[PDB]
């Protein structure tokens, strides 16, 4: 149940079901991205394989020269997408005296645009922390579930 | 889709221009026709609508 | 976090009760449901955040108490010697009457309108036809009022008995207020999706009072949900159909006076006539002055202000809920 | 008499002559009784 | 503060600004009088015709409804102010709508009581709601805070609040003035603040009946349209109406098609005897110096002219009691004569020898 | 946006051109210790107020000496801000008439008001901005308009002092004689028939005298018209006509101008400040002729303002 | 010098409370005083003092009162250091308050400037949004890990910041922080926000509040809706929203015309805003009981209430019931398990305008504490129920009054319920159905009690009757909130020579300075003190006289049947229900207690005649 999620479920497979509120614009991540130093002129690449929202990698700091050179070059860069699902609980039940929580998803490539607002689902995903900013406190961290992967509700429509 | 009304509940029962709060703009809202379209609509108390 | 006030029933007159913060963690989290005195064992600190150097003037700190224990009020479910002692009960014939006559003790009734309540409140069978329709399961009680009589308090019963129950009021509203809508949150949230008293209490019990006094817009939803048993959304872009089995029980005011009219009922009321065909009991209530029944009844009201054969309440509140599942 | 007082000053007046009030009042009677047509 | 030109405030209202920015001392505020002057106002005391003479002297370019000038006038003396042990104050307020034929000067007499009372304020029908007569509570954008505003009526406290197109008002408007007619205060219990604040100010309402000839017969009570109730509550309700005198018009255009000449306005009124800015300091004087009591002579008539009525409603005794001393007020008589409150009921049979068509 | 720089001739109706306060060109401070004067020229919209002292006499010394401005020394300039809209006969056959920003600096302040229809000639000159920072390609400009000088269709009497030579363009209208009629005809010609009605519209446009009772009080002062009738007879065009040739004129219709078009809402003044009164119809147009159509469907609240 | 001047301010004030404070003889109250309150306080031993400053004025010439008033500030530290001297030399964990208070002058809130800061003085005002209690440092434990913390001192004024020096060491500095919450002393405090009394601003500036602090234990001591009475400790509080104001503003920037060049500008605007401070707050705004007595003896006592009730008003005698059997109110307790039974009463006055039927209110209002009086229509919404206040700042959720709520356990007044429309009037119901004002406004979820009694004044559809048409159709209000009042005491005025004789003859004698010698039985300060003794009884009726109730009951719906044309009504049961509140209230009345048929039969007849009035 969407309700119940202890703390020891963090960083583990959890799955659970729900109703999608809405989902949003799409944005790109970069896989695989060719990076320049302005100065020292020398060339490298960074190829991030997986990630979360971490944020995962950053660009390096050392190409004096310095601070951090290194200009990303778009055009040989390849990117990916991301939506950011949001979940909530079916409105049905059992809040009864309550405004019904909700937890953000992210998902990556293949996983996106697969689902309507409004179509009830099932996500298997892995749950998990950032620290954002409080709008809280102290040392709270707000949670948001990782998928991998989602199998609709069949079909429901 | 079955609608009968008046629409129910929150649905509109025709096309209807309803705004994105955010990015402001202008989008269909739904209704019953939209959703419904290529197809069978059904309604009710059609004299009371 | 919790925020709990002073309870407002020992409140000294004049003063407002006061919120403060309380903190939960580990086990005790979740447990606490609100609308519930409830207890706290803590350590009172003045900590933190705490910069709170925007205050300055004078140097102030807030307070917290951060709670170690809580204390229910001052949860329920069959169980094995219960049940195997419950079945030996329900045998006898008479058990019917016997719990109609629990079903409202405080109000004195009467055998009818209770009885309805009785039958609605205790269940139906659903029942899907392979695999087309499913009828309905449940039964709509309108109680047709009058004013001065119970028509109000029995619903009330009916909050405190039932497993699920939610009071809808006419509108106005005492929340909640019966209309599926998706609306922006408090303070600055996304939005979240909210059901109207109808999904909320599905397969419990809905009770709805003065319809006379609804808004069409909430009328519409309402027989929406008696003729296919879901409500659809369609906004914003959110697009579902929500499932609500709810029983409804009504409470209505005819119009005008005590009994109108000669005339028919659905004369008699404001409410339309096609609405009030889904319901299938109708309670009417009466009547002239009757010698005898004003003693009776006076007998039973002064008697209740001068305080100051059924089941246990206890034991039909189980008996109901373990019948129908 | 506000009437009178402008086509004077047409005039360019000052004097405020008798054919204009006169003709004031042709204006005013002018502008209804044509509805006896 | 103070002006020549325009009419002096009052005294109880002012009251701790007297008795503070005394301690602390200051200047101006109160207007001052020299002596020989004073000594020319109670000799035009004397003069018998003076009730008569400052009813002409008012509106200078309105011609004749010499009773509607007249009741004005006394609005301007209006009433004594009674603190009783505590509570009590009723002011002096007195309060007077005028209805009649269009055309009729109603909204003229407006405009010079706007320009004589020292604080008062115009306010025309449908330009106005409950909101608008009190208390804004706007964002004061210089500072982006909230904060307090005083509405119309509040600012019209003391001296006269003028009223255009009252027949007008919408429905939820009206209803700010029967708080402030009884009680002579208004109570705000909306939004930040919450508290009776005092208004103490006198009404001049203008009216047009439906016709708007108001015409002969019909029920007048009637053609005034209102509420009767609330058209009770007014303290001298004219209503103004020509007879057509043929016999007049002659005369009134004899009256007003002058100026022609001179070009620069003069003698407006001439031949005719006026006093101009010594009114107001005559009026002033009047009023702080000035506390009249009805004493004994006159609660038999008083009464008798009541039940006379009667045989309308109790506020109409208030009324006279109220206007009457006001003529007492003037004439510079710290008691009412017996006398004095012929006239004073007269005013209120005026509109009657008007109602009967 | 290629003109930029340039000196420039527009035509377009003002509107808005918010009050005129004073702005500072130069600042003068006075050290006080080392005597002297410190000048520092300002620019764009705002600047910081320098202090210790730039004095060549406190300069080098161990102690600056401190400074603090006087508002007397200063050079301060009048400064107005207005914004012209295309004249809406100029507009492409879709879209919308767009706005643009102007400046006014010295003597040319005040010139300018709400509801007219005018050329406007200035050096044409760009000022730094841009729209949300993550919106910026960078630079952009975001320009305005310069004003050096102001020519006003529709001139603007009553103002006038001279009645020099200007009375010779009056004697070709006055010595063939009969100028009433001969005018009265000559408002609105285009349409045929009804020398009456024109022959009082030219009253209407004349007006006058008005008085003063030396109390006092006023009495109008001007003229009232009514035009009835229907359908035809194209009672409007003669609207169209007047509001176009009388300056100040300004034309409406019921459903058409709001009531709160034709009252003041109060609205937050951009750049100066605050709160100022906005109105339109009546008092956008006033001192002349304004002008009503449809004059049944204007429901109530409207009748009362007008009444 | 200035250290000595005041050091010996000092030492005059200490001789002062150690001299002779009283020059009461024989019987007394013989000397001292003021060891006696040292000592009386040392019983209890909660740490604070009540001394009177009328005494301190009139002893030294006033030198000395002077000396303290003007400067007083200045000279708060050697008065609290002088009072612990006399502690430590006659009594043996120090926290010491001192307040003064009786003043011999008022201050009204717009009479304030800026001659009178930093000292003492005196402010009486309507005390509005009290907002919860939090502590304050003062004193405080705070230093860097380096080499040590536990220094504890300084943070006097409020700044906070911060450690005044011998920093680290030995990493001499500067530095700064780091703050223990485990080690400090903390005080009180609550801020409450006071308004100029209703009754006293000057046309038409309208009210402006100010700003007071609560510290000592004079926290709490404040009252929300309430007059209070306060003693100085002025003082001062800066404010960063005074920009555009416009100026010219003074500034801070700094002289470094010492040392030398070889901390940049350092300039920081000072902008103070007055408010108040407290340390003495009042609620101000045997002998007797033997009266008390004389009043329950009599026989005649109640009618005695009745008929000196409303002066002003010139008979109707039932209203007069209407009003005082509100004042009075039923048990308004059990009969759980479950739902409570009610319990006080309400009444709407309903008639022809003229019939000074708010001449009532105005009294209400006047005579009755805890009661608020407002005309809505211009109510205008909440009004009758709370914002609730956000933000604060520091957490917000601080609750306004607010109207209606903030007279509970009393009689709130309205005017014209006829006026409201729809929107507030629900919210009544709910306040006189649910009992509880349930308040949740885009933050802070809530519930707040309101018990309280609604006396409204309900103006005809035409103003008229009408008496031919069922008052049911006239009032015009919505029928849930009409059949929670009972009961209505209808008033119609028509013509009658003798009562119109005397209309016009008590009118023009209440215009009269003489005669006002028209008087009540009972004075109107006394029957406040009579009342409340009278409220202290819990009146419950066991007798079986209450079987008669039921007949009575009975008696009254039986020929109110036949026919419907007549005023019903029904009678509805919850009349029923009325008639036991009333007999109550007339319980409360009487100080009779188990109470007797007979007033039961007065609740009755009163019901009845409200009853006839409307039948026509
Ligand atoms: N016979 C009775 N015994 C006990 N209580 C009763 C009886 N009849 C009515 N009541 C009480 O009177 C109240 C009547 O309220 P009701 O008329 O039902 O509200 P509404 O008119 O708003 O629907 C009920 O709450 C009920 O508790
Ligand atoms: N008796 C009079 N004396 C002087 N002027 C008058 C008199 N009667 C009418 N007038 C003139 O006629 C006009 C009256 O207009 P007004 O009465 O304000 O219109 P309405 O009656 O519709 O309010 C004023 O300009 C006024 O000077
Ligand atoms: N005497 C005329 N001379 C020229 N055009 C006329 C004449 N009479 C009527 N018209 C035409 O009739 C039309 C009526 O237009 P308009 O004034 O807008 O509507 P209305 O007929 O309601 O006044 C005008 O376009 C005009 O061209
Ligand atoms: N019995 C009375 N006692 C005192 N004053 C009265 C009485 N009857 C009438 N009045 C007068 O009537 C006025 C009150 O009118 P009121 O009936 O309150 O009008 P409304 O019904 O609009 O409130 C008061 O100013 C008062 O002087």
């Amino acid at each position: 149940p969407l309700r119940d999620l202890d703390s020891e479920h963090v960083s583990k497979i959890v799955r659970l079901s729900g109703i999608i509120i809405s989902t949003s614009v799409l944005s790109s991540r970069a896989t695989y991205l060719s990076i320049m130093c302005r100065n020292c002129r020398h060339t490298t690449s960074i190829t991030i394989n997986n990630f979360n929202t971490g944020n995962t990698v950053s660009l390096p700091r050392s190409c004096n020269c310095g601070p951090d050179p290194y200009i990303i070059i778009h055009e040989s860069s390849k990117f990916i997408d991301q939506q950011f699902l949001k979940l909530q609980e079916i409105p049905e039940l059992v809040p009864v005296g309550e405004m019904p929580r909700n937890l953000t998803m992210t998902c990556d490539r293949y996983l996106t645009n697969k689902v309507i607002p409004g179509t009830r689902v099932t996500i298997v995903g892995i749950y998990s922390i950032y620290n954002s900013k409080n709008g809280s406190g102290v040392a709270i961290r707000t949670p948001y579930i990782k998928i991998l992967g989602i199998q609709s509700d069949v079909e429901t429509s | 889709v079955y609608t009968s009304g008046k629409g129910s509940s929150a649905a509109g029962l025709t096309a209807s221009v309803q705004r994105d709060p955010m990015t402001r703009e202008f989008y269909l809202e739904g209704g019953a026709m939209v959703l419904a379209d290529g197809g069978v609509v059904c309604i009710d108390e059609f004299d009371k609508m | 976090r919790v925020t709990l006030q002073e309870a407002p029933g020992t409140v000294p007159p004049g003063r407002l009760p006061r919120h403060r913060e309380v903190i939960l963690l580990a086990d005790l989290v979740d447990v606490s449901k609100p609308g519930e005195e409830v207890e706290v064992t803590g350590i009172y600190k003045n900590n933190y955040d705490g910069n709170l150097n925007a205050k300055n003037g004078f140097p102030v700190f807030a307070t917290i108490i951060e709670a170690n224990s809580i204390k229910r009020r001052e949860v329920f479910s069959w169980t094995e010697e219960e049940e195997r002692e419950f079945r030996k009960i329900s045998r006898d014939r008479g058990i019917i009457d016997k719990i109609i006559s629990s079903m409202a003790p405080s109000i004195y009734g009467h055998r009818d309108i209770k009885t309805a309540v009785a039958c609605s409140l205790f269940g139906g069978v659903p029942k899907n036809v392979n695999g087309k329709h499913s009828i309905r399961g449940d039964i709509n009680v309108l109680l047709l009022g009058d004013p001065g009589t119970a028509k109000s308090q029995i619903l009330k019963y009916v909050e405190k008995t039932a497993h699920r129950a939610v009071f809808a009021t006419g509108q106005g509203a005492s929340a909640v207020g019966l209309t599926a809508s998706v609306r922006k949150d408090p303070i600055t949230k996304e939005w979240t999706l909210e059901g109207g008293a109808l999904v909320l209490a599905d397969k419990g019990v809905c009770l709805i009072d003065e319809f006379d006094k609804m808004n069409d817009q909430d009328r519409t939803s309402i027989h929406e949900a008696m003729e296919q048993q879901s409500i659809s959304i369609s906004k914003a872009g959110i697009v579902t159909t929500l499932q609500a089995r709810c029983s409804i029980i009504a409470a209505a005011n005819p119009n005008g006076g005590r009994y109108n009219s000669t005339l028919p009922l659905a004369q008699n009321v404001s409410l339309t006539e096609p609405i009030l065909s889904r319901f299938d009991i109708l309670c009417v209530v009466r009547d002239l002055v009757d010698e005898e029944a004003d003693e009776r009844l006076a007998t039973f009201v002064v008697d209740s202000h001068v305080r100051s054969s059924p089941i246990p309440q206890e034991l039909l509140m189980k008996y109901i809920h373990y019948a129908r599942t | 008499i506000r009437l009178s007082q402008a086509l004077a000053k047409l005039r360019l007046a000052d004097m405020v002559d008798i054919d204009d009030v006169e003709e004031a009042l042709r204006l005013v009677r002018v502008s209804k009784e044509s509805l006896y047509q | 503060v103070s002006d020549k030109r325009l009419d002096v405030d009052t005294s109880t209202i002012e009251q701790e600004l007297m008795q503070n920015k005394v301690d602390h001392n200051e200047v101006e505020e109160v207007r001052q009088i020299t002596d020989q002057d004073l000594a020319k106002i109670r000799e035009v005391a004397a003069r018998e015709d003076l009730y008569s003479l400052l009813a002409r002297s008012i509106a200078p370019s309105i011609y004749e409804l010499e009773d509607v000038k007249k009741g004005i006038l006394l609005q301007l003396f209006g009433g004594t102010n009674k603190t009783f042990t505590k509570g009590g104050r009723y002011r002096g307020d007195i309060n007077i709508l005028l209805c009649g034929d269009p055309s009729t000067s109603k909204s003229q007499i407006l405009q010079y009581v706007h320009k004589i009372t020292p604080r008062g304020v115009y306010t025309s029908g449908k330009g106005s709601s409950a909101v608008g007569l009190t208390a804004y509570i706007t964002r004061d954008v210089d500072t982006k805070q909230l904060v307090l505003e005083s509405g119309a009526l509040v600012l019209s406290d003391g001296g006269v609040c003028c009223i255009d197109e009252f027949d007008k008002m919408s429905d939820s408007t009206r209803s700010v003035l029967h708080e402030v007619m009884e009680q002579q205060t208004i109570s705000i219990a909306k939004a930040g603040i919450i508290t009776t604040l005092n208004a103490r100010s006198s009404i001049l309402a203008s009216a047009n009946p439906i016709g708007s000839r108001y015409n002969p017969n019909l029920p007048v009570t009637e053609n005034i349209d209102l509420p009767p109730p609330l058209l009770s509550r007014f303290d001298l309700v004219y209503l103004v109406l020509d007879k057509v005198d043929e016999k007049n018009d002659r005369e009134l255009a004899k009256h007003l098609t002058n100026l022609y000449l001179e070009d620069k306005p003069e003698h407006i009124s001439q031949d005719d005897v006026l006093p101009v800015e010594f009114l107001t300091m005559y009026i002033s004087y009047a009023k702080e110096h000035i506390h009249p009591i009805i004493t004994e002579a006159a609660k038999t008539e008083l009464v008798r002219a009541y039940v006379g009525m009667r045989k309308a409603t109790t506020r109409q005794l208030e009324s006279m009691i109220r206007l009457a001393e006001a003529h007492a007020k003037m004439k510079l008589k710290n008691v009412v004569e017996l006398e004095d409150v012929q006239e004073a009921v007269r005013l209120i049979r005026s509109a009657i020898k008007d109602y009967a068509t | 946006g290629d003109f930029l720089g340039q000196l420039i001739t527009v035509r377009g109706i003002i509107t808005r051109v918010s009050d005129v306060k004073p702005a500072v060109e130069v600042i003068a401070y006075t050290c006080d210790q080392c005597g002297y004067e410190v000048f520092q020229e300002v620019n764009s919209r705002t600047f910081t107020p320098l202090s210790e002292c730039t004095s060549e006499e406190c300069s080098q010394n161990q102690t600056k000496g401190q400074l603090f401005m006087s508002t007397r020394a200063s050079k301060f300039s009048a400064f107005q801000e207005c914004k012209i809209q295309e004249l809406s006969q100029q507009v492409p056959v879709g879209h919308i008439p767009r706005s643009l920003n102007i400046h006014v600096n010295g003597t040319l302040v005040r010139s300018l008001s709400p509801g007219d229809i005018v050329d406007v000639t200035g050096i044409f000159l760009p000022a730094p901005y841009t729209g949300f920072k993550a919106l910026k390609a960078g630079l952009l400009t975001e320009t305005y308009l310069e004003a050096q000088f102001v020519r006003q269709h529709k001139k603007k009497f009553a103002s006038f002092s001279l009645t020099s030579d200007v009375e010779e363009r009056v004697m070709e209208l006055i010595t063939s004689g009969d100028v009433y009629n001969r005018l009265a005809k000559s408002i609105a010609p285009e349409i045929y028939g009804n020398l009456d009605v024109k022959k009082a519209l030219l009253l209407l446009l004349v007006g006058g005298v008005d008085k003063r009772v030396g109390d006092g009080m006023k009495i109008r002062g001007d003229i009232n018209v009514c035009l009835m009738g229907d359908p035809g007879v194209a009672k409007s065009q003669l609207l169209k006509a007047i509001c176009k040739i009388s300056p100040r004129g300004v034309y409406t219709t019921g459903k058409g101008s709001s009531g709160v078009g034709l009252t003041a809402a109060v609205m937050k003044d951009p750049v100066t400040d605050e709160m100022i009164l906005e109105g339109g119809a009546l008092v956008l147009a006033d001192n002349g002729i304004c002008c009503i159509d449809e004059f049944d469907k204007m429901d109530e609240s409207d009748r009362t303002a007008i009444h | 010098v200035d250290d000595v001047t005041g050091e010996k301010v000092r030492e005059a004030f200490e001789q002062f409370l150690e001299d002779f404070s009283v020059q009461s003889t024989d019987t007394g109250e013989v000397e001292k005083v003021y060891r006696a309150q040292i000592e009386f306080m040392k019983i209890y031993d909660l740490n604070t003092i009540y001394i009177d400053y009328q005494h301190l004025s009139m002893r030294e010439n006033g030198a000395l009162a002077m000396a303290i008033s003007e400067q007083y500030y200045r000279f708060l530290p050697f008065l609290q250091k002088g009072l612990r001297r006399v502690v430590r030399k006659y009594a043996p964990e120090r926290v010491f308050q001192i307040s003064f208070f009786n003043l011999p002058t008022v201050h009204r809130i717009r009479d304030i400037r800026s001659e009178k800061i930093g000292s003492l003085l005196s402010i009486s005002g309507t005390v509005t949004r009290t907002s919860e209690v939090r502590p304050e440092l003062y004193k405080a434990s705070f230093t860097c890990d380096m080499c040590r913390a536990i220094v504890d001192n300084v943070e006097q004024s409020f700044k906070y910041t911060e450690p005044t020096f011998c920093p680290n060491p030995s990493c001499e500095n500067r530095a700064f922080w780091t703050l223990n919450v485990t080690r400090s002393r903390f005080l009180d405090w609550q801020k409450v926000r006071i308004q100029e009394n209703a009754n006293e601003i000057p046309t038409g500036s309208m009210p402006r509040t100010l700003d007071v602090i609560l510290r000592g234990d004079s926290v709490e001591r404040a009252k929300p809706g309430d007059r209070c009475k306060f003693t100085g400790v002025e003082i001062v509080v800066p404010d960063v929203t005074q920009l555009g104001l416009p100026g010219v503003k003074p500034s801070s920037t700094l002289d470094t015309r010492g040392i030398s060049k070889t901390r940049s500008l350092g300039v920081r605007d000072l902008t103070y805003k007055i408010s108040f401070l407290a340390c003495h707050v009042i609620s101000i705004g045997s002998d007797e009981i033997n009266e008390l007595k004389e009043m329950v003896k009599d026989e005649h006592i109640y009618d005695k209430l009745v008929r000196s009730i409303a002066p002003a008003v010139f008979g109707h005698e039932a209203v007069k019931k209407g009003i005082l059997l509100q004042m009075l109110g039923g048990v308004h307790k059990s009969t759980v398990e479950g739902i409570k039974l009610r319990g006080d009463i309400n009444i709407c006055v309903v008639g022809d305008p003229s019939t000074s039927k708010s001449q009532f209110l105005k009294y209400v209002v006047g005579f009755a504490p805890r009661s608020v009086y407002t005309s809505g229509k211009a109510s205008s919404a909440a009004g009758l129920t709370a914002a609730v206040v956000r933000d604060e700042e520091g957490g917000d959720y601080t609750i306004e009054a607010g109207a209606l709520m903030l007279a509970d356990n009393g009689i709130c007044c309205i005017d014209e319920f006829d006026k409201m429309d729809i929107s507030d009037q629900v919210a009544i119901h709910e306040a006189m159905e649910q009992q509880t004002i349930s308040i949740a406004k885009a933050g802070i979820h809530a519930t707040l009690n309101a018990r309280t009694s609604i006396l409204a004044a309900a103006n005809p559809v035409g103003g008229r009757y009408n008496r031919k048409l069922s008052l049911r159709g006239n009032l015009n209000m919505t029928a849930p909130i009409m059949s929670r009042f009972d009961l209505f005491f209808v008033i119609l005025d028509d013509c009658n020579e003798k009562i119109d004789t005397e209309l016009a003859s008590h009118i023009v004698d209440l215009h009269m300075k003489r005669d006002e010698a028209i008087e009540p039985p009972f004075s109107a300060e006394q029957l406040r003190r009579y009342i409340k003794y009278a409220r202290t009884f819990k009146p419950i009726l066991t007798k079986e006289a209450r079987s008669y109730l039921v007949e009575k009951y009975k008696e009254l719906r039986k020929d109110d049947a036949q026919g419907f044309s007549r005023s019903s009504y029904r009678i509805t049961v919850r009349q029923l229900e009325s008639m036991i509140r009333l007999s109550e209230a007339i319980a409360r009345a009487n100080c009779v207690d188990e109470i007797t048929p007979s007033f039961i039969a007065e609740a009755y007849d009163l019901l009845r005649q409200s009853i006839i009035r409307v039948d026509v």
